[PDB]
């Protein structure tokens, strides 16, 4: 079978969208209801890694952009990055464990640990407006949890 | 392609 993939939006839990900050950078921040289409629509496929009843392995890509959320170590950080990948060849089922998320289901909240970085979440901060990055803790002071939208298709 | 229950199989190139 061929790797399948859904189209969907993210909202962490202070009910803050996810936006393009720049060509290679998302960021977070509320937007009126009017200005909703701004939000990034993400490709979440669902990719080999570890059989598990709480982790779905899954990779979260940018096809207008032809871009995929990836986490590589910047020189001494685990970092969350933006990479260009080749639309021919991407996604598949087989991603390479830089792109790979674990989805966890949580009190109907979402987090998505990286699987390259054991225990690093897709992470936004509290304040308005501030990048989307990799955090080392699915605690602290923040954001870690979302909600997810599956857009018609 | 996109399959009649709205999944989208294989690269994004097709």
């Amino acid at each position: 079978a061929p790797v399948r993939s859904l189209n969907c939006t993210l909202r962490d839990s202070q009910q803050k969208s996810l936006v393009m900050s720049g060509p290679y950078e998302l960021k977070a921040l509320h937007l009126q209801g009017q200005d909703m289409e701004q939000q990034v629509v993400f490709s979440m496929s669902f990719v080999q890694g570890e059989e598990s009843n709480d982790k779905i392995p899954v990779a979260l890509g940018l096809k207008e952009k032809n871009l995929y959320l990836s986490c590589v170590l910047k020189d001494d950080k685990p970092t969350l990055q933006l990479e260009s990948v080749d639309p021919k060849n991407y996604p598949k089922k087989k991603m390479e464990k830089r792109f790979v998320f674990n989805k966890i289901e949580i009190n109907n909240k979402l987090e998505f640990e990286s699987a390259q970085f054991p225990n690093w979440y897709i992470s936004t901060s509290q304040a308005e407006n501030m990048p989307v990055f990799l955090g080392g803790t699915k605690g602290g002071q923040d954001i870690t949890d979302f909600t997810m939208q599956f857009v018609s298709s | 392609f996109w399959d009649s229950w709205g999944y989208w199989y294989g690269p994004w190139d097709c």
